[PDB]
């Protein structure tokens, strides 16, 4: 990199991290989708 | 950008985040959320409109065989620009 | 280079995966983008083959030339969209200098 | 007899004269390639993909438009005809945009698939592209023009099957385009229907972009139940969860066609749905509970009530199994205050014989008749696929229409007799002239939708056009095996539950006020609170909140027509079941289950635990509910005339007006529209018209 | 009470089978239509199945008598069975 | 045969195997049902099942057959045949540098006489249509389990048993054992349609309905 | 003829003990014997040419880590492909499970003529070309 | 139509004498079966197990699907003989890890939606 420097993109890290697993900034997956099915509410008036 | 709900737990750029009574939160205590802070309809946006002298103009998204399938554009609306389907660049016709 | 997502949400990647290791959903996004709301790779169902990367036509999906991510827990190899980004934001300069010495062979 | 013998390929096949040759390879198995052609569209013959060499000739023909000669060789494999399909195939792509990756046809485009299974592997056009504009025509059809390949199938649907002359070619040459010129919606209760015949992804349905491809599907073959014409459906799931509703072909009951209702509306079942059972807590309130707390409090009520105090009323989208079983459980407590919220007379004959209730001459017999009469009724609305068949002969048949009621477009001309009922009883004498035109009528056709028998004046509206098809079947002039009679209806829980003895509407609850009441998916707002005596008990069970929910004591969630394997009769008497294409939502569970397990704790255990055991039932009451896809012919016309007559009600002055005059009244009418935010977007579309599309 | 609740009659439309339920209907149902207002009497026609008669009294207890090959005079008679003893 | 992207094509193979084919069948006549010849030159005797032992020995023994190397033996399940099953012996001739293919048939309940007599090789051949098939030998020496686990429930390889199976395994700790228990998949595998509905051999195309 | 010493054996086909199949999975599924429906986005018509046997649909649940489709259901994904449509109901029968048969649908023949759409009389003449 | 090669026996009364052999085998191996395997259950258990899966298969009357019950249950002794199998392969007939699954109307009701 020295003789080649590589492209520069104001997305890419300007910090490089190493295996963070065991840690506390360990990867912890989840779904990224959001919930597909709404329910209904009841009211809050008593009715009646 | 990256939000947070009123829990202080992070949004991410496709809307998720654990409501307060979610159970599924306790897999983040101790640990952290990974959330790309790179939000890409924000990135996309901060692009300048290119002005081009003609009806059609086509983008291949940069670096030609690099980038995208090759399609073209149509800029006679003029109450809008043309968007590319591929990379979100936008093109507009120079003064009609 | 804008920062823009290269997927498209065609899922020919999904399709062509021999061990069924991806994952996607996507939707209209709020400016009308094709993109995805979910791309998972399943890392232990993944033969690390390289048909998704031949099948993407626009370079969204790629393998990269790390190997040293071994983990301590099953879940921490079950990547998600976050993940993905954050592997493509990490190993960009990289990434995209491999792709240059050989995309004319592809 | 007439037949003429072809060749295709050398092997002989006997053709009527007027077919053609794409008509002749069909025979032997043999499917031409085709862009423009469709069955049941007019014959354009403009994409030239078509063409197939014929022996000694050196002109290729187009397969889909040249009639077949006698003696003709078709040579569907020649070089000739491989060579034809290669430079038209190469044609089309020519202009064609690299928009598979992010177009919505991709995995199930004919496009894609003829050209690699007739055309070329590779291009060599090195020119320029064509780009075209974008147009907007509503809500529901995203318009991406530059992958248009003009075939103008869109164009001749619009004014053959929809009656609707909005679509069409500006311009000429490499330029012309598909549109509708003007800044226009082509807005239609058959506008969803330009997105199937349009082989490209030129046009594609805008609730359905991007979330799925073809191959990661499944197809689940079921009915619709949006109204009372069944239409056939497949509902199309990934991962448990329903993407989108398509056609399924069926040639007596909807050809290949559905409303936008049918194709839109399954988004409903997304929203306002009840996944856990509620109880009202000490504070008056809805409180979420367990099936052993909320059915222990039913059936606690219920075992403390019977006769005439336990009443329940069936809504517009159950089925057969669970009307079925409420009525048995009724009747264990000596109650036969089984009601439906749609009216339908019960003077003289009543439900009693079945020709008295059903469309008897089968929405596949109005390509036979000469002559149909609407009385009160606005099928385009009420039976979308119903008012196409009837286009179909009003422009394949020359038929002629005539309608008594409000003058709603039906896409096609018909015959104005006025609005007042009155003139239903000048046809039955003589004094009005249209009373000749159904003599001299060899198969005369009068329908009379349910909609006109929900006024007061139902039983002499039904005895009055009744009293029109006695004086036209008995008179000499009628074929003896043709029904003249028909009801119209709208709802596609109706017949059924005629079918099985539930009383029609709920005027049996209004002089007997009972003091248990089950809501059954009633969401029609024609029994409240109002109606009932004071701390009435109210059971509701269905799959959305919209209006009975909220008044309701306990609210027993239930399964949507997409979640169970349930049998419903459309309009005709033909019984057709549903089939499980994703489980209830949470805690919900199949409507006969319900019934079924509440019985069982009440000390009054149904006879059936299993669906193919609860069927075995309804063989018992009515047998036709368990032939699915066929028609049982229904008789004794006679009787219902006579029965009719006993008892002679008045016409009130009050003219016929349909509840849905104008296209915004279409897109809700239940449950599962009211809650879909597409056709929300389709009203508001409607009303205030179209005052960001890219892939 | 152990009274009547709704009579069901199950007939084909051509076979020689219900011949007797289709004499029965075509000449005496209006009439005892007329003396039974109140009373629902179904009459579902199904194909090739064999003809019955239904009776469903209080609290759901249901009785069926075989009307096959039955008579015209017959199927009157077994009405008359049903309408009259109230069991 | 100059076009670099089509298989060229042999015809003096193809002809010498069709000699071959009539010559088998003119010499067992009582058991050969069809011969065949595929594009690319191979050759199928189809037989009646009772046919097993006499028709290979003849290609194993006979001076103008001397098939001696029993190649593969393998069954493919058709659910829509009344005999659902296909019994496909290759068979390699040194000699004559030749191979052909023997196939027979049978159902669930018929059995197939055991080659093991004719091929030693068929020992193992047979275990594993019988584990993965069930297609039961006679005359076996010993038929067993050759791949599945032991006590194996099901024949895997018919058309109607699933990819997953009926049972899965895991670790228990209250019975310090390793259990089974039925199948539950934390993602189901996803089932594509893939076919095309547009018609891509047309020589292939069987007689309408 | 044979020389194999046959029996007879009277009564119907049966092998369900043998199969190894679970008690659940024989007597509660309901196997769909039908001829699939064309996929109205397209005209091809070579995907409706074979009978085909689908089981019922069972339980689809949410992974509670990454949110996938689980299933509990060994026969989710079985379809098998049969000639004719009594080549499917023998299989059934002879695997003890219940079926229902859906009879075949056919497109029926259309006359379809291009001169009809310039008819000097007739409502059949288009108003676009 | 009805005639068909046998696999052992040509009729009900000559498969019932192989079956009858086969339950000897078995019920003579139990012990054995019991003590080599170190299982923790009684000799009277595995004898039950033994009779339960004999009785599963008592409605068959066709000869040569019986044949195949005892040709398949035949191997399964050979293997618990020869040790083949291990604790977990012969435990695996009782289900001790699996919760007893509801089988009233009511209490498949409440679970889920199965039948
Ligand atoms: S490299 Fe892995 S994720 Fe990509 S196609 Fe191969 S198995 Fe699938
Ligand atoms: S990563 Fe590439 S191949 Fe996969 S869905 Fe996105 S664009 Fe398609
Ligand atoms: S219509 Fe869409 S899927 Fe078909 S060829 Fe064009 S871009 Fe590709
Ligand atoms: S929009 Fe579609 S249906 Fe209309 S002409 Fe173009 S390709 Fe044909
Ligand atoms: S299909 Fe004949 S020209 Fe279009
Ligand atoms: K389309
Ligand atoms: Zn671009």
């Amino acid at each position: 990199p020295t003789v080649k420097p590589p492209t520069a993109r104001k997305f890419i890290w300007t910090n490089h991290k190493f295996n963070l697993s065991g840690t506390p900034q360990q990867y912890v997956p989840y779904s990224t989708t959001r919930k597909k099915i709404q329910e209904w509410v009841p009211p809050s008036t008593p009715y009646k | 950008g990256v939000r947070t709900s009123p829990t202080g737990e992070k949004v991410t750029h496709t809307g998720q985040v654990y409501d307060d009574g979610d159970y599924r939160k306790v897999r983040f205590v101790g640990r952290q959320k990974e959330v790309n802070e790179n939000f890409a309809i924000d990135l996309i946006a901060e692009q300048p409109v290119s002005q081009v002298g003609s009806r059609v103009i086509s983008c291949d998204g940069g670096g030609g065989a690099l980038g995208h399938p090759r399609v073209y554009i149509n800029l006679d609306k003029e109450t809008k620009t043309g968007t590319c389907g591929y990379c979100g660049l936008q093109f507009r016709q120079q003064h009609h | 280079p804008s920062g823009e997502e290269r997927c498209i949400a065609c899922k020919l990647c999904e399709a062509v995966c021999p061990a069924q290791a991806i994952t996607i959903e996507a939707e209209p996004r709020a400016d009308g983008s094709r993109r995805t709301t979910r791309y998972d790779i399943d890392m232990t169902k993944c033969i690390y083959c390289g048909f998704c990367q031949e099948a993407c036509p626009v370079d969204a999906i790629v393998e990269g030339p790390n190997f040293e991510f071994s983990t301590e827990t099953h879940e921490e190899l079950l990547y998600n969209k976050e993940k993905l980004l954050n592997n493509g934001d990490k190993w960009e300069a990289e990434i995209a200098a491999n792709i240059q010495a050989d995309y004319l062979y592809r | 007899s007439n037949l003429i013998e072809v060749f295709v390929d050398g092997q002989s096949v006997m053709v009527e004269p007027g077919t053609t040759v794409l008509q002749a390879c069909e025979k032997v198995g043999m499917q031409i390639p085709r862009f423009c052609y469709h069955e049941r569209l007019s014959v354009a013959g403009n994409c030239r993909m078509c063409l197939v060499e014929i022996e000694k000739a050196p002109k290729v023909v187009a397969a889909c438009a040249m009639p077949v000669m006698k003696g003709w060789n078709i040579l569907t494999n020649s070089e000739k005809t491989k060579k034809a399909r290669e430079g038209v195939m190469e044609f089309l792509l020519a202009n064609h945009p690299l928009d598979c990756p992010i177009c919505d046809q991709g995995g199930e485009c004919d496009l894609q698939d003829q050209s690699m299974m007739f055309g070329s592997d590779r291009s060599r056009f090195l020119e320029g592209k064509r780009a075209v504009e974008d147009k907007n025509i509503g809500p529901l059809v995203k318009t991406i023009m530059t992958r248009c390949i003009q075939c103008t199938r869109c164009i001749r649907f619009a004014s053959e099957i929809a009656g609707v002359d909005d679509l069409g070619t500006t311009g000429r040459g490499n330029d012309m385009q598909v549109g509708t010129y003007i800044e226009k919606m082509f807005m239609s209760e058959l506008s969803g229907n330009i997105i199937d015949i349009c082989p490209v992804g030129a046009l594609t349905s805008k609730p359905y972009a991007f979330t799925a491809r073809p191959w990661e599907t499944r197809k689940t073959e079921s009915i619709d139940v949006m109204d009372a014409v069944g239409s056939n459906i497949v509902v199309s799931t990934r991962t448990g969860e329903v993407m989108r509703i398509l056609p399924r072909m069926h040639e007596d009951i909807n050809e290949e066609w559905i409303s936008d209702k049918t194709r839109f509306a399954y988004d409903g079942l997304k929203r306002q749905r009840l996944t856990e059972p509620m109880v009202r807590n000490e504070k008056g309130l809805l409180t979420h509970t367990t099936w052993e707390d909320a059915l222990s409090r039913v059936a606690g009520m219920l075992q403390s009530f019977q006769g005439n105090d336990v009443a329940a009323i069936a809504g517009g989208l159950v089925d057969a199994e669970a009307l079925i079983a409420l009525k048995d459980l009724l009747n264990r407590v000596d109650s036969d205050t089984l009601c439906t919220e749609e009216v339908f007379p019960t003077a003289g004959a009543g439900t009693d014989l079945r020709s008295n209730y059903l469309l008897n001459t089968t929405i596949a017999g109005v390509e036979e008749a000469d002559v149909v009469l609407l009385v009160g009724t606005n099928p385009r609305f009420e039976a979308p696929l119903f008012n196409a068949r009837i286009r179909k002969s009003w422009l394949h048949n020359d038929l002629k229409v005539a309608l008594i009621g409000s003058p709603v477009d039906l896409t096609y001309r018909y015959d104005h007799l006025g609005d007042s009922p009155k003139i239903l009883q000048d046809i039955a004498s003589g004094s009005h002239p249209f009373s000749q035109v159904l003599q001299e009528a060899k198969k005369p056709m009068v329908i009379l939708g349910s909609s006109a028998l929900q006024r007061n004046d139902g039983a002499a509206i039904l005895a009055a056009v009744s009293n029109i098809a006695q004086k036209i079947r008995t008179s000499s002039g009628v074929t003896g095996d043709w029904k003249v009679m028909n009801i119209l209806h709208r709802i596609a829980s109706q017949v059924a539950a005629l079918d099985l003895g539930y009383k029609p509407g709920v005027e049996a609850i209004q002089k007997n006020p009972p003091k248990m009441l089950f809501l059954l998916g009633a969401d029609g707002g024609c029994i409240t609170r109002q109606d009932l005596p004071k701390d009435c008990f109210i059971v509701y069970q269905g799959h959305h909140g919209d209006v009975g929910a909220p008044i309701a004591d306990v609210i027993l969630p239930g399964a949507a027509y997409t979640e169970k394997s349930a049998t419903y009769v459309n309009t005709e008497g033909r019984a057709q079941q549903t089939k499980v294409a994703v489980t209830p939502p949470g805690l919900a569970r199949e409507d006969w289950k319900i019934i079924r397990a509440l019985s069982e704790i009440a000390g009054m255990t149904l006879p059936y635990d299993t669906l193919d055991q609860v069927r075995n039932r309804l063989e018992e009451v009515s047998p036709n509910l368990v032939r699915y896809d066929d028609v049982e012919g229904a008789n004794y016309f006679q009787q219902a005339s006579e029965l009719s007559k006993l008892v002679n009600q008045q016409l009130l002055a009050d003219p016929l007006v349909p509840p849905q005059l104008t296209i915004k009244d279409f897109y809700m009418t239940d449950s599962i529209s009211r809650a879909s935010q597409t056709m929300a977007k389709c009203v508001k579309a409607v009303t205030e018209g179209a005052h960001p599309s890219i892939c | 009470k152990l009274g009547l609740r709704e009579i069901r009659i199950h007939l084909c439309q051509r076979s020689p089978g219900s011949q007797g339920v289709r004499d029965f209907i075509e000449k005496r149902y209006v009439e005892l239509k007329k003396a039974n207002p109140d009373l629902p009497i179904l009459i579902r026609e199904c194909s090739d199945v064999q003809p019955k008669l239904w009776a469903r009294y209080a609290f759901g207890q249901e009785k069926n008598v075989s009307l096959n090959n039955f008579s015209a005079d017959q199927v009157t008679r077994a009405l008359e069975n049903v309408l009259s003893s109230k069991a | 045969d100059t076009r670099p992207t089509v298989r060229p094509r042999n015809d003096v193979a193809h002809k010498q195997l069709s000699a071959f084919g009539e010559y088998v069948a003119e010499i067992l006549p009582k058991y050969v049902q069809q011969v065949q010849v595929s594009c690319f030159n191979e050759l199928e005797i189809c037989i009646h099942p009772d046919g097993v032992i006499p028709v290979l020995t003849f290609l194993r023994d006979h001076s103008n057959a001397q098939f001696k190397s029993l190649a593969d033996l393998t069954a493919v399940d058709i659910p829509t045949r009344q005999n659902r099953f296909e019994i496909v012996y290759n068979l390699l001739s040194l000699r004559f540098n030749s191979r052909i293919r023997v196939k027979t048939y049978t159902d669930e309940l018929t059995p197939i006489e055991s080659s093991v007599p004719v091929y030693k090789a068929a020992n193992w051949y047979e275990r594993e249509i019988w584990d993965m098939f069930g297609v039961f030998f006679a005359n076996h020496p010993d038929l067993r389990r050759i791949l599945t686990d032991y006590g194996f429930e099901g024949h895997p390889f018919r058309k109607d048993f699933p990819l997953s199976g009926y049972v899965e395994l895991r670790y228990d700790d209250e019975v310090k054992r390793v259990v089974a228990e039925p199948v539950e998949l934390a993602q189901e595998f996803r089932k594509f349609d893939l076919n095309s509905p547009w018609e891509a051999f047309p020589a292939y195309r069987q007689p309408p309905e | 003829t044979r020389d194999t010493q046959l029996i007879t054996v009277d009564e119907k086909l049966d092998i369900t003990t043998i199969t190894g199949v679970p008690e659940e999975h024989i007597k509660t599924r309901k196997a769909r014997i039908f001829v699939p429906a064309r996929n109205n986005m397209q005209s091809g018509v070579n995907n409706t040419k074979k009978w085909k046997m689908e089981f019922d649909t069972r339980e689809r649940w949410e992974n509670p880590l990454m949110g996938w489709a689980s299933t509990a259901d060994p026969l989710s994904n079985l379809v098998l492909t049969f000639s004719t449509k009594e080549d499917a109901v023998a299989f059934a029968e002879k695997n003890g499970w219940s079926y229902d048969v859906e009879e075949r649908k056919v497109p029926k023949p259309k006359s379809k003529s291009y001169g009809a759409n310039f008819s000097w009389n007739k409502r059949t003449r288009v108003s676009t070309k | 139509s009805t005639s068909v090669k046998p696999i052992f026996s040509r009729d009900m009364n000559e498969a019932k004498r192989r079956v009858r052999e086969l339950y000897r085998a078995w019920y003579r191996e139990v012990p054995n079966t019991v003590h080599l395997f170190q299982l923790d259950i009684s000799v009277k258990q595995g004898r039950d197990k033994v009779r339960e899966m004999f009785k599963k298969n008592a409605h068959i009357t066709d000869p040569r699907v019986v044949d195949l019950l005892v040709i398949k249950g035949k191997m399964e002794l050979e293997e618990t003989i020869k040790v083949w199998k291990q604790r977990t392969h012969v435990m695996r007939f009782f289900h001790e890890t699996e919760a007893p699954r509801p089988k009233d109307f009511l209490s498949k009701f409440y679970v889920g939606h199965d039948p």
